[PDB]
């Protein structure tokens, strides 16, 4: 019915969430001030593959590997995950 | 529930079952399979014995150490019921015999005991009293051994009203009086039988059947207060059931017609006998009484017990009656007997 | 050092000492280690391709004679990828001796049987069969010689435990001796007492 | 990886000597139900005889398998043989043992086993 | 030749007779034991350790004895390095978990360090 | 120093008696619960305190190497009698 | 009441005040009837018709690397990075701070011996407690 919470998976160290770091850095605040009552879960770990977790209502979960994209792609697939709501 | 009862381990002979049951009549046929499946449990067996204890010799391995606990009682003594089932969560009943003896008639052993027992039973606080009657248990049947177990149905129905009564057709094992019996009359004569034995109809139940039975109402809480059917899968005559135990045994199956003004004078000619009579009008009475059809009583498929045929265990019962020249032969060298 | 310690016999540590390099420098195709140990003792370390050239020439060797098998045995020790080591125990009646010839296998590969150098072996690795799961290819009659006929499992390995996986007890249901998993009235109280403290500082290992 | 077979090369001859036991397996059980004085069918006990072959048919080492097939060597011969009794032979039957709690439900109901 | 090329993994499952219960169910720890802080030596922390997890240990109705059914209980094994506990758990198909070996730090002692002039590691006593 | 609980089973030195709704009191049926009577801590405070002369006191239970290894107990406590270990004879000194 | 296990009853996951995750090894099992805690939620979805998607320890392992991976990563702690968005969002909305002083709930020994459950259940806890009173 809707989106609950978004969960980003990355790395502190690895090139492929580099662009993923691009996001938090730069594009990440006033996304939280876009919606501030989602929870937008950032996750740090050793080596671990960029991961994009939508969980909607009733405990679905839509899963989008964010491996070696660019700060503007995770863009673009974090705003079709807002958008779609599905 | 207290600490001590709570069920642990994996159900094995040393597990903890969480089962205390006062087992009457442990030393007879059903008791010595349910002593057997409750002892394998991990249960806490209390086996009251009447007889010799050399005769409950065969109890004493079926559980782990100080899981069968012998006691001596007295069906004409209160006191040592109570002493016997104050104890228990489950009392079970298996008091029975096929004849009437000179202190014990039909009604001390059916009407008399299974009311004291229950009646104890509820005055100990007791939950679970599981009854056993016989499916053809009728007030107006002809033989008096289903007549007082009709009356015994109700005496323990009514003063124990949470009682498991199960209904058992005839039962069939190695130490039953059924199958065992059908063959021994190939030493009186010719198997003889009321009308060729085919105006009755059998429908024979498996002792392992029946003892999964009692157990899984033991387990069952939605069995409290039910009555249960306990039948075999297959519902045959009498004639070809005889000739299917004639023909496992391999011995030459030749029947005659008795009417039944005398079969009932060779009833009388075996009971007169001081020990336990080969035979009794009673008995002639109950092998040539059908087994009724009662559907509205739940049955082995409602406590989930898979029915065992008469096929599969036959051989298992029968093969000691065979002479060595057909002793080795297998379960499938023969033909089965026709079901109705 | 008198009363309370083994005195030393040197020179059967000097006499198993040239006969072990005798040994080793005859035979250099399977021979590994040659050892004396402390209270004079010899070992012959080979590879499991020489079980049959090696125990026929000290079965036949004039210097060797080594006519007795005193004993065969496996030993578990699963740290080493070859896990089992098989121990031949030889006595030489004639020059009063004895020697150890000890080998190695993991639980798949053939160790030659050597039936066909000393017959008392065709219990004793048939042993090693039924006790650690060393198969001995070219053995007369190989099946179990210790353990119940439908035994499962092979019970001097130290991955099976003490008690096995099944028990024994008889069933009046079926009116016969049944298996069923193992369920013991008291756990076997596992003990921890080795010492923090060394014992032998000459058995010291160097660290990684 | 260059390991020393047991009796096979590969897994054709492995397969070979496994159709080999199976094919007496499949002769003795007559024989097995008949002197040992067994209450169960033939086909009951060539059930269990492929129930014990299809339980090890994973295995992809032809060591392995040779091992498979010497052990049912082995047990065929303490068969043929009367080594065996009639306890030996009704082990396979795991008949008085309880059907295990095979569902998550029933297995957190009578205990802590996963 | 006399040789064949397995290049299969290496699985015993089938040979060590262990019923599946106790081959996919259980979970092997392997690990170097940790000391005794009872104790000072450090001879028990030289070798790995592979053991098992504790099943159900309950009171015999008897004696009040710890009754078990667990076979794999008492069952420790010795391994020399990490390596080989990890082999001979996937050779026989015992999924396990590995704590790595925890050494203590090269501590920078002194005695003179009691009895300085301006630190705090003078002690207040002796 | 037995005593009874309410359910008429004795209770042990331990502490140990089985409850009312416990089941296992079926194993006392027609049969007897085996205690000792005679409570060790019962029999112990019916010695008397030894008064010595001595500051530190020592205690091998009687019988030297049949007794049990030789402590030594010291007094220097006048509120608290000074017990052995092993025996439970206590000592003080009389000052 | 559901009744649930202990710590030292279950294999389990903690993680502590730096963000290191470590498991519980089975000690004991749990007393009498008492199960372990995601084995009660589990069997309550597979009767409330929810069921789910785990079956045993690893799996739930498994579940709890896909909500956050460092969950399942024993004995490491992983960096975190980027205070500087959250101190950019911190200072968005003025709370203003209360007139109170700043006073723990633990001032002396006596508030330390019993926190928990299982503290305020023990004796010798409590024997602590009446020890530093007097
Ligand atoms: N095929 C069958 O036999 C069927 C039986 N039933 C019923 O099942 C129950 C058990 O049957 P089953 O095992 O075959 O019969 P048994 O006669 O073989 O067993 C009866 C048991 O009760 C004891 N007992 C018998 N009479 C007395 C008595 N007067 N006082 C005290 N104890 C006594 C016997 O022990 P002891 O050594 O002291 O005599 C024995 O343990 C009975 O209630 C029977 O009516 C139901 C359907 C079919
Ligand atoms: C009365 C009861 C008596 C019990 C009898 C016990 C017999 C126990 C013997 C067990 C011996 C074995 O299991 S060896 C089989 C293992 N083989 C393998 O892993 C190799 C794969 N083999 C197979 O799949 C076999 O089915 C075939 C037939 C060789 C090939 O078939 P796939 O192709 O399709
Ligand atoms: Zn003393």
């Amino acid at each position: 019915l809707g989106l609950r919470e978004i969960r980003i998976h990355l790395c502190q160290r690895s090139p492929g969430s580099q662009g993923v770091r691009d996001f938090i850095e730069k594009r990440y605040v006033e996304l939280k001030k876009a919606n501030p009552d989602l929870p937008i879960l950032i996750r740090e770990c050793s080596d671990v593959q960029p991961k994009l977790w939508a969980r909607y209502a009733f405990g679905q979960e839509k899963n989008v590997s964010l491996n070696n994209f660019s700060a503007d792609q995770v863009t673009r697939a974090l705003e079709n995950v807002l958008s779609s709501k599905a | 529930l207290h600490h001590a009862v709570i069920p642990h381990g994996k159900g094995g002979r040393s597990s903890v079952s969480g089962i205390v049951a006062t087992v009457f009549g442990a030393t007879g046929f059903l008791g010595r399979y349910l002593v057997n499946h409750l002892g394998r449990m991990g249960s806490q067996v209390i086996v009251p014995y009447r007889c010799e204890p050399y005769d409950t010799m065969h109890l004493r391995p079926m559980g782990d150490l100080g899981q069968i606990i012998f006691m001596d009682w007295n069906g004409r003594d209160k006191d040592s019921i109570r002493r016997a089932v104050e104890h228990s969560n489950v009392v079970i009943n298996l008091v029975g015999r096929e004849w009437e003896t000179k202190n014990f008639d039909f009604e001390d052993v059916f009407v008399k005991i299974p009311q004291a027992i229950a009646q104890v039973s509820k005055e100990a606080g007791v939950e679970k009293f599981i009854h056993i009657s016989h499916l053809n248990a009728d007030i107006k049947s002809s033989s008096k051994y289903l007549r007082n177990k009709a009356v015994g149905e109700k005496e323990v129905r009514e003063t124990f009203p949470e009682a498991t009564i199960i209904k058992p057709a005839d039962i069939f094992g190695r130490e039953d009086r059924f199958l065992n019996y059908f063959a021994n009359i190939r030493w009186f004569g010719g198997v003889p039988l009321i009308s060729l034995g085919k105006k009755t109809v059998k429908q024979p139940v498996y002792i392992v059947d029946v003892t999964k039975g009692i157990i899984n109402a033991i387990k069952d809480p939605d069995a409290r207060g039910k009555t249960f059917a306990f039948v075999g899968p297959n519902r045959y005559l009498l004639f070809d059931l005889v000739q299917y135990v004639f023909a496992v045994a391999h011995r030459p199956f030749l029947p005659y017609p008795m009417p039944h003004f005398a079969y009932r004078w060779i009833g009388r000619l075996f009971e007169i006998s001081p020990f336990e009579p080969w035979t009794t009008r009673d008995k002639v009475e109950r092998i040539h009484t059908t087994d009724r059809t009662l559907p509205h009583l739940p049955g082995l498929e409602d406590l989930g017990v898979q029915a065992t045929p008469l096929e599969l265990k036959a051989i298992e019962v029968l093969r000691r009656h065979r002479t060595y020249r057909w002793l080795s032969s297998e379960i499938e060298d023969v033909q089965p007997a026709k079901t109705v | 050092t008198r009363p309370t310690v083994r005195p030393r016999n040197d020179v059967a540590h000097k006499q198993l000492s040239a006969f072990g390099e005798y040994v080793a420098e005859i035979l250099p195709k399977y021979v590994q280690q040659v050892q004396v140990s402390c209270f004079s003792e010899l070992e012959i370390c080979i590879h499991p391709d020489g079980v049959i050239p090696v125990l026929t020439f000290l079965r036949d060797h004039s210097n060797a004679q080594f006519k007795s098998l005193a004993d065969l045995t496996a030993v578990d020790i699963p740290t080493r990828q070859n896990r089992f080591e098989i121990v031949y125990n030889l006595l030489s009646l004639r020059f009063n001796s004895r020697i150890r010839v000890k080998t190695y296998t993991d639980e798949l590969t053939p160790v030659e049987s050597s039936v066909s150098v000393y017959k008392a072996a065709n219990w004793y690795e048939r042993e090693i069969w039924d006790m650690f799961g060393v198969f001995f290819a070219n053995h007369p009659d190989l099946r179990r010689i210790l353990t119940d006929y439908g035994f499962e499992g092979h019970p001097f390995r130290k991955d099976f435990p003490l008690s096995g996986y099944v028990e024994l007890r008889y069933d009046d249901e079926v009116k016969r001796v049944v298996a069923e998993p193992v369920e013991l009235a008291q756990e076997f109280r596992k003990f921890d007492l080795n010492s923090p403290w060394e014992a032998f500082p000459a058995y010291r290992q160097p660290p990684e | 990886t260059s390991v020393k077979p047991i009796f096979s090369r590969d897994m054709n001859e492995a397969k070979r000597r496994v159709r080999e036991l199976y094919r007496a397996w499949y002769r003795e059980v007559p024989n097995t139900v008949h002197l040992f004085q067994l209450d169960i069918s033939v086909k009951q006990g060539r059930d269990k005889v492929r129930e014990m072959f299809k339980k090890n048919a994973h295995v992809t080492d032809p060591r392995v398998v040779d091992l498979l097939v010497i052990k049912g060597k082995m047990e065929l011969e303490e068969t043929i043989n009367v080594w065996k009794q009639r306890t030996h032979v009704m082990r396979f039957f795991h008949e008085t043992e309880a059907p295990r709690p095979k569902d998550f439900l029933s297995k957190f109901y009578v205990g802590h086993d996963p | 030749t006399q040789l064949i090329t397995v290049d299969e993994k290496l699985d015993i499952t089938t040979l060590t007779g262990v019923p599946e219960e106790h081959i996919k169910t259980r979970k092997a720890r392997i690990f170097v034991p940790a000391r005794n802080n009872m104790q000072s030596g450090v001879n028990n922390t030289k070798k790995w350790k592979m053991e098992f997890d504790t099943r159900e240990r309950w009171e015999n109705p008897l004696m009040g004895w710890a009754s078990t059914a667990d076979p794999l209980s008492n069952l420790v094994l010795t391994f020399s390095t990490k390596e080989d506990a990890i082999a001979f758990a996937e050779k026989n198909g015992w999924s396990y978990d590995v704590e790595e070996r925890k050494v203590p730090k090269p501590k920078s002692k002194s005695y003179g360090a009691n009895f300085s002039w301006n630190k705090r590691t003078r002690v207040s006593t002796k | 120093g037995v005593r009874t609980s309410p359910t008429g089973e004795k209770v042990t030195h331990t502490g140990q008696v089985y409850d009312d709704e416990d089941y296992r009191r079926v194993r006392f049926v027609g049969r007897q619960k085996e205690v000792n009577e005679n409570f060790a801590i019962d029999l112990i405070a019916e010695q008397p305190v030894s008064q010595v002369g001595s500051r530190v006191i020592s205690c091998d239970g009687g019988g030297g190497a049949l007794g049990h290894p030789r402590v030594y107990i010291n007094l220097d406590k006048e509120t608290k009698t000074g017990t052995c270990g092993y025996c439970g004879l206590q000592f003080r000194q009389q000052h | 009441i559901l009744p649930g296990a202990a710590y030292t009853e279950k294999s389990a996951t903690y993680v502590n005040t730096e963000g290191r995750a470590q498991q519980t090894k089975v000690a004991v099992m749990p007393p009498g009837l008492a199960r372990e805690d995601w084995k009660i939620i589990r069997a309550l979805s597979e009767i409330a018709g929810m069921t789910l998607p785990y079956d045993t320890l690893d799996q739930v392992r498994n579940r709890l690397e896909e909500v956050s991976p460092n969950l399942v990563r024993y004995d490491d702690v992983e960096g975190a990075n980027y205070f500087q968005q959250a101190s950019e969002l911190s200072k968005l909305v003025n709370q203003q701070l209360l007139a109170d002083p700043l006073v723990p709930p633990q001032l002396t020994i006596k508030d330390f011996y019993m926190t928990d459950s299982i503290s305020r259940a023990s004796q010798t806890m409590a024997k602590c407690v009446k020890a530093v009173t007097e």
